[PDB]
């Protein structure tokens, strides 16, 4: 049934997907649902360490971790930005 | 409240720099609190400032330790050399410790966007796009693209008519330089042209996209440039001024939810919902890149326009067309 | 934070299940691909052999794609150490065949994540479309192969034994190559659980003919298998208990690793299967029959 997908001329670039129907839950056809915006949407009626490469829930529990633990001692990254303070 | 003893557990040496005075704002990449700034802290230092030229309130930027150390010292190394006069926020100071660090950023009093954004006479506008595109051309001037245009990247006060921009982390320059030294059925491909399919048919064919391509893609949706959100390999610098036109169409509509997309094909389907697909797949097959939109549903043409004619007609996406910050600004807005 | 492609076994074993929180838990198990996933990501960025301080797995990645390996021997009694994988290591000794998958994508995907992130250099295509593999080798004590009960079946395990004889290299199909005896029209058909699907027709819309689709034995693809007799040497033996010999398979790039003679330990799959009565009919015994899949030797 209907659909989209961007591509490449080539085609050695893989493409880019874009498989949508607005009646998507029967996938056939259907009305209460739309992809595309509605002039009136008001809606009424009518994280993750990059530092140490870990996902987590809540910050605190990250920090008594070991790998986060040992960058803080590490100090070696810091002369960047003191060197351009002291000028 | 409890952020100044906190902050001071945590760091003792502002507990006797400065009296913390309250919290301004919070953002989604840090934190802003205003301070007090008025311990010795020659005026020399604070001076030439776009605040008075003088010494006095400081925000402090508390920056989050998540951010990597190579993304805080891009932003505190660009706000310090590049960025020191021309209607951009100067830095002074900054305090490190073992994990967290915070900016010491002259405080800017301003107002919540959102409060005048209905009621404000088209000059004030016009003022508003003057001093926004003039930081603009000193952006490019410095050869760097913000890449992250949205209302609160610039605060703005109309009380004195003040504007400085903020939340820029995602600023980042062009190449600057390239270099050309020299120069029947087979599958789940019959899934309508053989391209919808050959990425079926076999095993997760390739990957080039997501690996070879890997672009560049980082900002706020719904500002994006086309070439971003085809993800293209090569954009020069217009980007910022699609997203300044995103604004301008933004402003000259009374209505707060100007869009609800989260997504890059929602965006674009929303594009093709208030441009004409047909020009949509055209720009992006000029691109460089192929394009096919057979969704059968919604395929007319779409509504167009049903002063407004002169301010819709600079939405130009190739990059043979627009022109720069001082041509947008040849247009009359300076009267008197 | 980072790129991924979908592989053709996790694609397979898509098909989810609900009552888990996280939905996509497979039917029959409790594994979810993508707590798993997420965890033996956290486990390979962060583990240290507590030389103890270091990154223990990254280098090993490194030297890995700087040689070219494609193989990554993963001591199973690691993950008892992180808190993470406490349950993981549980869920690896009692759900291989998925769960090895699952790694091996993962693994897949941090050499991607690791090479981009820090732009190394930009020839990654030979990376990513090669293929990378995981061997556990130190799974739990056994207690011998004469204890194992019937529920113990598809789980891992680990032996020794002394190798007294190897069949010679088997071929085994994986593409069969039908030809249309009407119009020259050849089509290839992928085995399928070790069923391959007959063509009844033509596809071709100006030849249509029913079963006109023969075999071309020649233009097939075939792997490799080779079958190994263990004369095991158990740590514990009960009274008056004598010794045989078990039926090993090995493949791929395994075979012909042993001679006759080696003393070896093996880490493989518990497996069983039912044999023909006979060749001309197609019944089958109600006693089945057992062996051993090898999956790493040291
Ligand atoms: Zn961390
Ligand atoms: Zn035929």
């Amino acid at each position: 049934y209907p659909h989209v997908y961007l591509y490449d001329l080539w085609q050695t670039w893989a493409p880019i997907i874009t498989l949508e129907w607005k009646p998507q839950e029967l996938t056939n056809l259907d009305e209460l649902p739309y992809p595309i915006l509605k002039i009136g949407s008001f809606g009424r009626c009518p994280g993750y360490c990059e530092n140490c490469r870990v996902k987590y829930e809540s910050l605190e529990q990250h920090i008594v971790s070991e790998k986060h633990l040992s960058f803080a001692e590490n100090d070696l990254n810091f002369e960047a930005i003191d060197s351009l303070i002291e000028n | 409240k409890e952020e100044m003893i906190q902050l001071y557990h945590d760091l003792p040496g502002i507990e006797n720099e400065y009296k913390l005075i309250d919290k301004i704002g919070e953002g989604t990449f840090s934190s802003v609190y205003k301070a007090k700034d008025i311990t010795g802290k020659i005026t020399k230092k604070f001076a030439s400032h776009f605040w008075n030229y003088g010494s006095n309130y400081v925000a402090l930027k508390k920056i989050y330790v998540t951010s990597s150390p190579q993304r805080i010292y891009n932003e505190l190394n660009l706000l310090y050399i590049m960025t020191g006069s021309s209607r951009v926020a100067p830095l002074c100071d900054a305090k490190r410790v073992r994990d967290q660090v915070i900016a010491v950023l002259p405080y800017y009093p301003h107002e919540e966007f959102r409060t005048f954004y209905r009621d404000l006479p088209i000059k004030g506008i016009k003022k508003y796009i003057w001093e926004l595109l003039r930081a603009l051309k000193f952006v490019h001037s410095k050869g760097i693209i913000h890449r992250d245009i949205k209302p609160t990247n610039f605060l703005f006060n109309l009380e004195l008519g003040r504007g400085v921009l903020v939340d820029f982390g995602l600023a980042e320059a062009q190449m600057d330089y390239k270099s050309m030294i020299s120069s029947i059925q087979n599958g789940k491909v019959v899934h309508l042209n053989n391209v919808n399919g050959v990425d079926l048919t076999k095993g997760y064919p390739k990957n080039e996209t997501r690996r070879i391509k890997r672009a560049n893609r980082a900002g706020t949706r719904g500002f994006r440039a086309p070439e971003v959100l085809m993800k293209c390999g090569a954009q020069s610098t217009k980007i910022d001024i699609w997203s300044v036109g995103v604004i301008l169409l933004s402003l000259l509509g009374r209505r707060f939810p100007m869009f609800q997309s989260l997504d890059d094909a929602d965006s674009l389907l929303e594009l093709c919902t208030i441009f004409g697909w047909k020009e949509l797949r055209k720009c992006a097959a000029l691109h460089g890149l192929g394009f096919e939109a057979s969704g059968l549903i919604w395929d007319k043409p779409n509504g167009y326009s049903n002063c407004f004619q002169v301010l819709e007609q600079c939405f130009e996406m190739d990059p043979q067309k627009r022109s720069s910050a001082e041509d947008l600004l040849k247009t009359p807005f300076f009267n008197e | 934070r980072s790129g991924v492609n979908t592989l053709d076994t996790s694609s397979s074993s898509a098909p989810p299940s609900e009552a888990s929180e996280p939905l996509r838990i497979i039917w029959g198990t409790n594994v979810s691909i993508q707590e798993c996933t997420t965890n033996f990501r956290n486990f390979l960025m962060s583990f240290k052999y507590k030389t103890d301080e270091e990154l223990y797995y990254i280098k090993q990645l490194n030297e890995m794609r700087e040689l070219g390996t494609s193989n990554l021997n993963l001591d199973a009694r690691n993950l008892l150490a992180y808190k993470q994988t406490e349950d993981l290591y549980h869920q690896l000794l009692n759900y291989p065949q998925e769960v090895i998958s699952i790694m091996d994508q993962t693994i897949k995907d941090c050499m991607v994540s690791l090479i981009v992130d820090n732009n190394l250099d930009y020839d990654l295509d030979e990376i990513e479309t090669k293929f990378y593999k995981v061997r556990p080798y130190n799974v739990g004590s056994c207690k011998g192969m004469r204890e194992l009960n019937p529920n113990d079946i598809d789980k891992l395990i680990n032996l020794k034994g002394l190798v007294l004889r190897s069949t010679p290299v088997i071929p085994d199909m994986k593409v069969a190559f039908f030809k249309c005896n009407v119009c020259d029209h050849t089509m290839a058909v992928e085995i399928d659980r070790g069923v391959i699907q007959e063509p009844a027709r033509c596809e071709r819309i100006d030849c249509n003919e029913p079963n006109s689709m023969s075999l071309i034995h020649n233009r097939c693809s075939f792997a490799d298998k080779q079958v190994i007799k263990l004369q095991e040497t158990p740590d514990f033996v009960p009274d008056g208990q004598t010794p045989h010999s078990i039926s090993l398979c090995v493949y791929d790039e395994l075979v012909d690793s042993c001679r006759a003679g080696d003393r070896i330990e093996v880490t493989g799959t518990f497996r069983s299967i039912p044999i023909r009565a006979n060749s001309r009919q197609r019944v089958l015994k109600s006693l089945y029959k057992t062996y051993v899949d090898v999956v790493h030797v040291k």
